[PDB]
């Protein structure tokens, strides 16, 4: 039903075409396993032709006969063969990829046009509710998604049905044991991929679980980083955040170490299955006599069959996610629920006009819980006049006008234009007896004729001279250039605003509607345009009935009738002056008023160096690769020779022969590539380990060691540097996986290929590379034109998504609705082009996956063909024709391996530019010296003169501009001004976050320019506003060590006796080893702000700063706390700019900054006693 | 484009009468009234006292009407209001103010600073 039928809706011939290409899937699919019957066929009788040959010892030239004779018979059927498999496979092919064009083109573009239509359809519920916009973008990528599910993806999907159906038909009726057998051994191969999943599975969330702790570490310490840095507490985050990556990385080891136990064990099964397979395979040949060794093979390609059932699931999931996706999405997306706007019908008034009359409306606006904004309404405006409107806490005027459109049905009550009510008229009718001029007009991107043109369809440019003329607007538009051709540029913003509202009332004035609708037109403008355009509207006026709306004044002297609202309730209504007289609402307002990354530079091999830097050995991992490498062609070698001897060879030493074969074949795989593939895993497993763990180290210490605008004012985020962490050594792991990946796979096909190709007649060499690398190639260039497609595809729905969402984003057309169907119109002639580029693809698909598949029956050709015919001439061999289904499978995991891990060099080389460039860094501070720290500094009398500051954003408006203060030592520095920056700002440069552009700072009269950054910050008392308390024992928390400061119980002790958050450590559990329960998730801000006081107070600073301690807090919280602050100052210097004014009161100065200019200085009462800023402060206060 | 500067502000003590008059050239014809305001610092704005570019009338404040008199230039645009026992309270910045259509004060002129003692 709704999930399939509709999915699949329409096309009448094309579900007919459907069907042909379905048809020719199931053929083509049925095609491969019958290729392989052949393949039996031939081997059969090639086989018998082998006994006889060795079975001589005798007789010469009766082998060149009979053995020839036969040979002949069967090259005759190879020319029957390739062909006549090669022909259909071409044909089907094309048909096939037909199916994924002509079908998904005309019924993606019927769902365009549907979709597209229906949209704007729905009027205005899109305004009602949900995203306007990620909704049609999303939509979008669903009808995209939808390509993926109605293509060749079903049609591959009957093709493998008809290789795993197909396949095991012939399987069963040639024996059901071998099936019985190869049956059993699928839940087999089927319970090694199980344990696949449980160990992924399983190992991935103990990493994210490990690394959890190393992303909450990463987490709070980038967000704390200002705290951080004046605390000094990198080291130990440096130490810890080492600790938590070698758990991660023993995780990670262990999860190498089970995985390659897992392929390990799972490519045994299948090796050993297989092997069973020939071993009860000639079990049944030598003694018995029941296979020649065709369905021996044929039962392989059975599990090539099964494989198709592995290629066919990936379709399956393209076609559900599809349907899923977009069946629910379809009723959304198609029919009209619409009833309540349409397009069509109704009844069609040629009373061209109607007395306005509004009726008992109550309405509310579909916000649902919100309370009606217009509650009850009686209007009546007579012909001809023109109505004012007015109100003051805003809107509920705009309601009225807004309900006359029918934009929305009211509650309760019902609008008369005319005598009928408005529900009757036809809809698109009244748009077109309603002409809007709304406060901000807009205007689409086209000549001003053709937004004119907008307003009616059928126009010539004398009927645009009238409008324009008649609207004053025919001045500035000579003048300009391109006269009414001129294009408004980049959307609306090119000229006067004035001058783009005069057009739109040109563009309603062509409309020539009964009723014309003024909201707040002149509102929202100059001065002057706004006398010129008022003219304009007043030359508009007069002529029309209408109702006006706005807060201008001045217009509304002039108008027939007044009504008053306020919040959309109506009170009076009336002349001018009659309201005046009653003195009321409207006397008193006239009167009253009078994230993303990855900047492009790569590494360019520069990634293999500093790895082998940080790669101190592991020759054993890939020398092991090369044996391992070396191993695989051994197998293909194997049993090449087992079916070779079994081929050519005689009745007697069949039974040694094959015996020692299978049991070599299970030998040197079962046991020597478990042992190679674990050990090989083991060490690159753990090589990527430590890379994982150094890199992220050495990363995380240059984040750390550096700041300066990187930290202090970012363009970046905390996410994007955990994303950082993340990414960048996950790809480079994968990088080296794959290098010992390739390098085991360049051997493994190159290195003994070669060797084994070395031993061919020469020509036979040549003819196979004149396929391999042919067909390779031409895959390319399939993958290559198949992107190019793609891209300008892409740019095509490119261009119309974004006129479609150049209109959907523009709800206002909905109020001319003349451009409803235009603009559906304009949109199909833009879909006309990737429709007939759809058809263009059907034809460039199709002919690339054919001539894909024309080169492979023409592979099995040459193979065969050549391998019979000259070589059957002379000296005729069952070695090398064996050895070229080696190359072949070589070439398969040569292609295979290296395209599947070719991408994963790509992200990785990216990912390591940016953790190359980054750790570079430019170190700048740590330690040095500057100074020799002289047992004569201290003081703490602190200099500021003619300082200018800005945070590095450059054009900020720097909060400081010529700023100079002074402060004594062991006294109060009060702080205030109005919001935002300068307050937190001295605090700022005070921990040199950031060194100001000009001028100078002194701390006992030395320049903090000068001086050394750390020290610096070795005294300090920050107290942010919501402190950052770390995950740790709360004992740990309160004493951060500042450089050699131990924890010291006496310390923190006497820490929260001057804090008074010893309360909770008397009592409680644990006491001071209380850990904070997960991010603190146990204490108020009060509390975390206690023990931020004694961090303070634990270093002794000379120093302390108060950045709005106490700006969120209430009650006993706040009394407790000012009275640890005011205990924790007086002993030292420290510099106050919390917002509370109550609290202010006792200070030794008292500083009024007006903007990076100090205006006023002085204590209390002496400010009190001066007057401006300071004083309205208090004022305000109350 | 705008402005509207003010005559007579000055000094005097509680029973005086300080006649004072607002200048206003600009560019509007359409209903720009002129209005006078008052304000103390510590608190906010009040208003004065306002005719109407229109041939009504004025509009008087509940704190200064009975006592303030308004006038114009009658050939040229002024307002001459002739402040009439003025208290100790009435001590304020007075800034006369035009009208805007919008009918939110969107003129402003160079005012004035007024003290009355007793």
């Amino acid at each position: 039903v709704s999930v399939l039928t509709m999915f699949r809706y329409a096309g009448w011939l094309d579900r007919l075409y459907m069907l042909v290409g379905t048809l020719a899937a199931i053929i083509h699919g049925v095609a491969l396993p019958l290729m392989m019957l052949i393949f039996g066929d031939m081997t059969d009788s090639f086989a018998s032709v082998g006994n006889v040959s060795k079975n001589s010892t005798n007789m010469s030239e009766a082998d060149k006969r009979a053995m020839f004779a036969k040979l002949e018979e069967e090259m005759t059927t190879y020319a029957y063969y390739y062909t006549g498999i090669g022909a259909g496979v071409l044909i089907v092919a094309y048909i096939q990829v037909s199916f994924w064009c002509l079908a998904a083109g005309r019924q993606i573009h019927k769902i365009r046009q549907k979709f597209f239509h229906a949209i704007m359809n729905q009027e205005i519920g899109w305004f009602d509710v949900h995203d306007v916009g990620e909704l049609n973008t999303r939509l979008t990528d669903d009808v995209s998604k939808i390509n993926e599910g109605i293509g060749d993806k079903i049609g591959m999907f009957f093709q493998a049905m008809a290789t795993f159906f197909g396949g095991f038909i012939i399987g069963f009726t040639r024996g059901w044991k071998l099936t019985l057998v190869i049956l059993a051994i699928s839940p087999v191969l089927g319970l090694s991929a199980g344990i696949w999943a449980k160990i992924l599975s399983s190992f991935t969330d103990k990493e994210l679980h490990a690394y959890a702790k190393a992303g909450a570490v990463a987490e709070e310490v980038l967000a704390a980083i200002r705290t951080v840095i004046a605390f000094g507490g990198q080291k130990k985050e440096l130490e810890r955040y080492n600790n938590n990556l070698e758990e991660a990385k023993r995780l990670g080891i262990k999860k190498a170490i089970t995985a390659n136990i897992s392929m390990g064990a799972a490519f045994l099964l299948i090796y050993a299955s297989y092997a069973l397979a020939f071993w009860y395979g000639t079990s049944l040949v030598i003694s018995k006599e029941y296979s020649i060794g065709q369905v021996l093979t044929v039962f392989f390609s059975v599990l090539i069959g099964a494989f198709s059932v592995g290629q066919a699931s990936p379709n399956i999931e393209a076609f559900a996610n599809a349907r899923g996706a977009a069946y629910e999405v379809f009723k959304i997306i198609d029919n009209k629920p619409s009833i309540d706007s349409f397009s069509k019908s109704g009844h069609k008034p040629d009373n061209i006009q109607g007395n306005l009359e509004f009726k008992n409306i109550h309405f509310s606006y579909p916000s649902r819980k919100e309370v009606q904004i217009l509650k009850g309404l009686n209007l009546k405006v007579k012909s001809g006049q023109t109505v004012a409107l007015v109100g003051n806490s805003g809107c509920g005027k705009s309601t009225t006008v807004q309900l006359m459109q029918r934009l929305y049905d009211p509650l309760d009550g019902m609008v008369s234009i005319d005598g009928q009510d408005i529900r009757t008229i036809n809809v698109r009718y009244l748009r077109e007896i309603i002409g809007v001029v709304s406060q901000e007009p807009v205007l689409f991107a086209t000549t001003i004729a053709e937004n004119i043109r907008y307003g009616r369809e059928d126009v010539t440019m004398d009927e645009i001279e009238k409008a324009v003329k008649e609207a004053n607007a025919y001045d500035f538009i000579m003048k300009l250039p391109h006269q009414f051709d001129t294009l408004v540029g980049e959307r609306g913003a090119q000229l006067s605003g004035g001058q783009k509202q005069r057009i739109a009332i040109a563009r309603a004035l062509v409309r020539n509607p009964k009723i014309l609708l003024l909201d707040e037109a002149t509102s929202a403008l100059d001065t002057e345009s706004e006398a010129v355009v008022q003219a304009a509207l007043d030359k508009a006026r007069e002529g029309r009935t209408t109702i006006v709306i706005a807060h201008r004044l001045s217009t509304v002297r002039n108008a027939d009738v007044i009504a008053g609202f306020d919040g959309g309730v109506i009170v009076e209504q009336g002349n001018h002056d009659e309201l005046m007289r009653e003195k009321g609402i409207y006397f008193k307002l006239v009167m009253t008023q009078t994230l993303d990354e990855d900047v492009p530079p790569a590494s360019f091999w520069r990634i293999l160096k500093l790895n082998s830097t940080e790669w101190p050995y592991f020759v054993v991992g890939i020398f092991c690769a090369i044996i391992n490498g070396g191993l695989q062609p051994a197998f293909s070698v194997i049993f090449s020779k087992v079916v070779g001897v079994f081929t050519n060879g005689g009745p007697p030493e069949t039974q040694r022969q094959n015996s020692n074969l299978f049991s070599l074949l299970f030998l040197i795989l079962g046991i020597i590539s478990f042992i190679t593939f674990f050990l090989q895993g083991f060490t690159f497993g753990k090589a990527g380990e430590i890379l994982t763990k150094r890199l992220r180290y050495m990363v995380f210490k240059s984040m750390l060691r550096q700041d300066v605008s990187w930290f202090d004012d970012p363009k970046n985020t905390t996410g994007a540097l955990t994303t950082r962490l993340a990414n960048d050594a996950a790809q480079v792991k994968g990088a080296t996986g794959s290098r010992l990946a390739v390098i085991f796979q360049n051997i493994a096909n190159l290195g003994t290929g070669i060797i084994i190709s070395l031993i061919y007649g020469w020509q036979l060499t040549l003819l196979l590379l004149a396929i391999v690398p042919i067909i390779a190639i031409a895959g390319v260039v399939e993958m290559k034109m198949l992107s190019g497609q793609a891209l300008k595809d892409k740019k095509e729905l490119e261009g119309s998504g974004k006129i479609a969402t150049e209109a959907i984003e523009n709800f206002r057309t909905v109020v001319s609705l003349t451009r409803e169907q235009k603009f559906e119109t304009m949109y199909a002639q833009s879909l006309q082009i990737p429709y007939r580029n759809a058809m263009k693809k059907a034809h460039v698909f199709g002919i690339t996956f054919s001539f894909t598949q024309a080169m492979m029956y023409f592979s099995y050709a040459a193979c065969f063909r050549f391998g019979a015919y000259l070589v059957t001439q002379q000296l005729m061999t069952f070695e090398n024709v064996l050895l070229v289904f080696s190359a072949i499978v070589f070439g398969a995991m040569a292609v295979g391996q290296v395209s599947s891990f070719a991408p994963d060099y790509a992200k990785a080389t990216v990912s390591a530019s940016h953790i190359i460039r980054i750790i570079e860094k430019t170190p700048e501070i740590d330690s040095y010296s500057t100074q020799g720290l002289k047992p004569n500094m201290l003081e703490g009398n602190v200099q500021f003169s003619g300082v200018v500051f800005n945070y590095p954003t450059r054009p900020s408006i720097p909060v400081l501009q010529g700023l100079s203060l002074e402060v004594k030592k062991g006294q109060t520095l009060a702080l205030v001004g109005s919001s935002g920056c300068g307050k937190s700002t001295v605090v700022q440069l005070l921990e040199r976050f950031y060194d100001p552009m000009a001028g100078s700072v002194f701390l006992d009269g030395k320049e903090i320019k000068q001086l050394n950054v750390q020290w610096l910050r070795a005294q300090l008392g920050i107290v942010s506003q919501e402190p950052i308390l770390f995950d740790c024992s709360i004992a740990e928390n309160i004493a951060y060590g500042d450089n050699s400061r131990v924890v010291s119980y006496e310390e923190i002790v006497r820490a929260a006796k001057e804090a008074n958050i010893h309360q909770f450590i008397d009592s409680l559990p644990d006491k001071y080893n209380t850990r904070v329960g997960d991010k603190g998730t146990q204490l108020s801000g009060g509390q975390k702000q206690r023990i931020a006081i004694a961090r303070a107070l634990v270093r002794q600073p000379h120093i302390l700063l108060l950045d709005e301690a106490t700006s969120a807090l209430d009650t006993e919280s706040e009394k407790v706390v000012q009275e640890a602050l005011d205990k924790a100052r007086e002993g030292r210097t420290c510099i106050v700019i919390a917002h509370r004014l109550s609290t202010i009161q006792n200070a030794d100065l008292i500083v009024v900054i007006q903007n990076g200019k100090v205006k006023e200085h002085g204590t209390h009462q002496q400010l009190l006693a001066q007057k401006g800023i300071y004083f309205s402060m208090v004022s305000v206060q109350a | 484009q705008v402005q509207l500067q003010e005559s007579g502000g000055g000094l005097v003590q509680a029973g005086g009468s300080l006649r004072l008059s607002c200048a206003a050239s600009g560019r509007t014809f359409n209903s720009a009234v002129m209005g006078w305001f008052r304000q103390a610092p510590g608190k906010e704005r009040q208003f004065v006292a306002t005719i109407d570019w229109s041939g009504e009338y004025t509009y008087y404040a509940d704190s200064v009407k009975g006592r303030f008199t308004i006038s114009r230039d009658n050939a040229k645009n002024t307002v001459y209001l002739q402040m009439t026992s003025l208290k100790p309270e009435d001590t304020a910045l007075y800034y006369c103010a035009a009208r805007l259509t919008l009918g939110q004060f969107d003129y402003w002129g160079q005012g004035t600073q007024v003290t009355v003692s007793s």
